[PDB]
């Protein structure tokens, strides 16, 4: 248990429409990484005074707030969406295989 | 017709070879089987648990949503 | 005085600019 | 002609043959000799015909 290879280990997840404001991105480790602690740096920075630093982070919460407004706004028409494709009714799973048998296989 | 008289011809001198049972017992006298491909796994049931190879885990990517 | 702080503002706004930035990265 | 439509088909029929052939062997190496006697090439593997 203790030597099995060389192990890597769990990292940060980005947020995607705020990281990159407003425009499409790609996926790349270190741009994600060095975004997580820059933004709170400069929030740091922004309650310590510092007009630059106020500049970014209020851009970034422009983004952040646009994203999330567009989000809710999608949530909003896949409900209604559902609501017009079935009525009252619900989507139903498949139900799970367990290979053949010497049953009628939908008992 | 013709290949599969000809291929059970040349079985028939392949298999004939001399001895054809210390085989037998040199295969079957190890009977610790062939070792098996390790997992983690817990001490009391083994179901498997989550593994962090590199080579695996530096395909992976997530994000974050908002929640409903 | 405040120098290093104006210098340290300035060299992470441009490595955030110039370098990691993902919609950069995309085009 | 930009009144015009050309409609192009392609098509792909199906491949139905497959076959899985999975052998394993063995030898006891008594000493750096690895026994290549004729009653040693014998597998005993597994055969699918699909």
């Amino acid at each position: 248990q203790m030597s099995e290879g060389v192990l890597k280990p769990e990292g940060w997840a980005t947020m995607e429409t705020v990281a990159g404001l407003g425009e499409e991105v790609t996926e790349d480790e270190g741009a994600e990484s060095f975004n997580h602690v820059y933004y709170r740096q400069m929030y740091e920075l922004a309650v310590a005074g510092d007009p630059w630093a106020q500049r970014e982070y209020a851009a970034m919460l422009r983004a952040y707030d646009k994203g999330c407004e567009s989000y809710r706004a999608s949530y909003e028409e896949a409900d209604v969406d559902a609501n017009v494709e079935y009525g009252v009714e619900s989507y139903v799973v498949d139900p799970i295989d367990f290979g053949p048998s010497f049953d009628p296989e939908d008992m | 017709a013709v290949k599969v008289a000809l291929g059970v011809a040349f079985a028939f001198w392949w298999t004939s070879g001399p001895g054809a049972d210390e085989e037998m017992d040199a295969k079957a006298q190890q009977e610790p089987d062939r070792r098996s491909q390790y997992t983690r796994h817990y001490a009391f049931k083994g179901r498997g648990r989550k593994e962090f190879l590199r080579s695996d885990m530096k395909n992976d990517a997530n994000e974050l949503v908002p929640t409903r | 005085n405040f120098v290093y702080s104006e210098l340290f503002v300035k060299l992470i706004k441009e490595c955030k600019k110039r370098i990691h930035d993902q919609t950069f990265l995309k085009n | 002609d930009v009144n015009k439509i050309n409609v192009k088909i392609r098509c792909e029929e199906v491949q139905p043959k497959s076959m899985e052939l999975d052998l394993d062997w063995s030898f006891q190496l008594k000493n750096g000799i690895p026994s290549i006697n004729r009653q040693s090439l014998i597998p005993g593997g597994s055969v699918e015909v699909s």
